[PDB]
């Protein structure tokens, strides 16, 4: 008796969240460029947050933040493509630090 | 206050005035700004031409009418004799798209006269006669 | 026909002439009233026309797409986060 | 059908505006409209100033006339509305109320490069 | 063959669309106020729908009635009429300054 692929996807914390557009969800910096923050939710893809110009400094690796999911990937389709362009990350408000 | 850019109203009591005077009643500065010359003409609120002037009157000829210069002044000369009948604040009428459309604003400002409001009259056919062929050069 | 003083008329500010013409102007611009005069100066014939209309209409069309990729991708327009590698 | 004549007559006294309507709603229904109701939206200036019968009008009362008439009969009313002098200006139109409001769902949105060669 | 297979219907969270603000809601030529809402305040002319952002449907009921209106003396052609210059703005548009 081994839970099957399905169950799995059915009961995933990311099936349950539906729609990621403006959906709450705990991040955590797992990179740090100048200014510039790369979060992981949970999601396949990351996302590129600035250093909030109050408590910036408080910002640093393995710091778990509050996030605004606009979109999981970010894709387009220009004229003429074929298939859709993407830029490998999301699309994420930064609300701020969390605190346990 | 507010300042609106909007005109007040005509027949609707504003709190704007100009020398005691609504603004229906000050005088009207018709300008023509044609490409080879520029008319200028100030007129009462009942339609008296008090004073008018161009480039062609100011000694400008040909060419030169088309000059900005000329335009200016044109503003000038006809401020000075509108001036002369006691007139103070007009209502800019502008018609055209010649080289003097402004210019000639700025040589009644040089006149002493007050512009209060500018307005564009340009006959703009909503689809009317048929122009002339395009020029080939 | 109608009555004067309301269809393009602006109100002079403190005295502010040459504004109050800025603003007169770039009203009919935004109206393109005044690209209607410049092209009703001589007579457009309809095959030109409709060769231009198509031809403005193309260009908005691929201006706003060319918009549209550049600011998709500028933003990866960031400091190289992996650099050395 | 069903049709609306806007009516725009002359700023006059309320007898004759009185005796206007009245032959107006006559000559109706002398050319056999069933006349449903009649409106009025008031004396207001004139949105542009307009010539009729050899004379110049800045305001003007507004009405409505609903009615019912034979197709065949609109014709012959806009010729009376040409031949009265109190009339500035009238004009008959297929009443708005039998033109049903096919409700609209939304936008749908179209893809833009399609655009270009389409 | 499981109950864990996902099933077949319609997008449950499909967000409806965004109806245009006149949709389902009657045009008419004698409502001139309403009409006034989409002509330039300057010059009477008609604003596009990439201005009014109102749907094709409604964009073509809107123009017919303006013009309806101002052949039938109802509405001013060269200008928005004065007094509706207060009117809720809908258009999406900037001219002063
Ligand atoms: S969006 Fe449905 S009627 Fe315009």
């Amino acid at each position: 008796n081994v839970e099957s692929f399905a169950s799995m996807l059915r009961h995933s914390p990311l099936t349950q969240m539906g729609p990621a557009k403006d959906k709450l969800v705990i991040g955590r910096i797992f990179h740090i460029v100048e200014n510039d923050l790369y979060i992981d939710f949970g999601g396949k893809f990351h996302c590129v947050c600035r250093r909030p110009e109050v408590d910036g400094e408080k910002y640093q690796k393995g710091t778990r933040v509050r996030l605004r999911l606009l979109d999981l990937e970010l894709t387009s389709r220009f004229l003429g493509a074929t298939t859709d362009t993407t830029v490998l990350e999301a699309n994420a408000v930064l609300l701020g630090i969390q605190e346990s | 206050t507010k300042f609106s850019i909007y005109p007040p109203i005509p027949g609707e009591e504003s709190s704007l005035r100009w020398a005691g005077k609504k603004f229906e009643e000050i005088p009207i500065a018709h300008i023509k700004a044609s490409h080879n010359n520029t008319q200028i003409q100030v007129v009462s609120a009942s339609n008296e031409p008090l004073a008018f002037a161009s480039c062609g009157t100011e000694g400008f000829r040909n060419a030169k009418k088309g000059t900005g210069i000329a335009a200016q002044t044109a503003g000038i000369a006809a401020a000075a004799r509108a001036k002369q009948k006691g007139v103070i604040h007009i209502r800019v009428v502008v018609k055209g798209l010649g080289p003097g459309r402004l210019s000639a604003m700025h040589g009644l400002i040089m006149g002493g006269l007050e512009v209060i409001s500018i307005t564009d009259n340009t006959p703009i056919p909503h689809n009317g006669c048929r122009p002339r062929k395009a020029r080939k050069l | 026909k109608h009555l004067k003083f309301i269809a393009r008329t602006v109100m002079v500010q403190e005295g502010n002439v040459e504004s109050a013409y800025r603003t007169l102007n770039r009203i009919l611009t935004m109206d393109g009233l005044i690209e209607d005069i410049k092209h009703r100066r001589y007579y457009e014939k309809p095959c030109r026309r409709r060769q231009r209309e198509s031809y403005e209409r193309c260009r908005r069309i691929y201006n706003m797409e060319m918009a549209r990729k550049i600011n998709f991708l500028m933003r990866k327009n960031r400091a190289d986060p992996w650099q050395g590698c | 059908p069903r049709y609306e004549l806007a009516l725009i007559l002359k700023a006059m006294q309320r007898p004759e505006t009185a005796a206007t309507l009245k032959r107006t709603i006559e000559a109706l229904m002398d050319r056999g409209a069933i006349v449903r109701d009649l409106e009025n939206l008031g004396e207001r200036a004139l949105p542009y100033r307009i010539s009729a019968h050899s004379q110049q009008h800045n305001r003007g009362g507004y009405f409505l006339v609903d009615f019912y008439a034979p197709t065949a009969a609109v014709e012959s009313m806009v010729e009376h509305l040409s031949r009265d002098i109190d009339v500035i200006r009238g004009n008959i139109v297929k009443h708005p109320l039998t033109q049903e409001l096919k409700e609209c769902e939304g936008i749908v949105p179209v893809p833009l490069a399609e655009k270009l060669y389409s | 063959s499981n109950e864990d297979l996902p099933i077949s219907m319609e997008n449950p969270y499909k967000e409806p669309l965004k109806k245009c603000i006149l949709c389902g809601k009657h045009v008419d030529y004698k409502n001139v106020q309403l009409l006034s809402q989409f002509v330039s305040p300057f010059t009477g002319c008609i604003y596009g729908r990439h201005i009014t952002g109102l749907c094709g449907k409604k964009q073509k009921e809107i123009t017919k009635a303006i013009k309806r209106a101002q052949i039938m003396g109802f509405m001013p052609v060269t200008y928005k009429d004065p007094a509706y210059l207060k009117d809720p703005k809908v258009c999406n548009i900037r001219y002063r300054e």
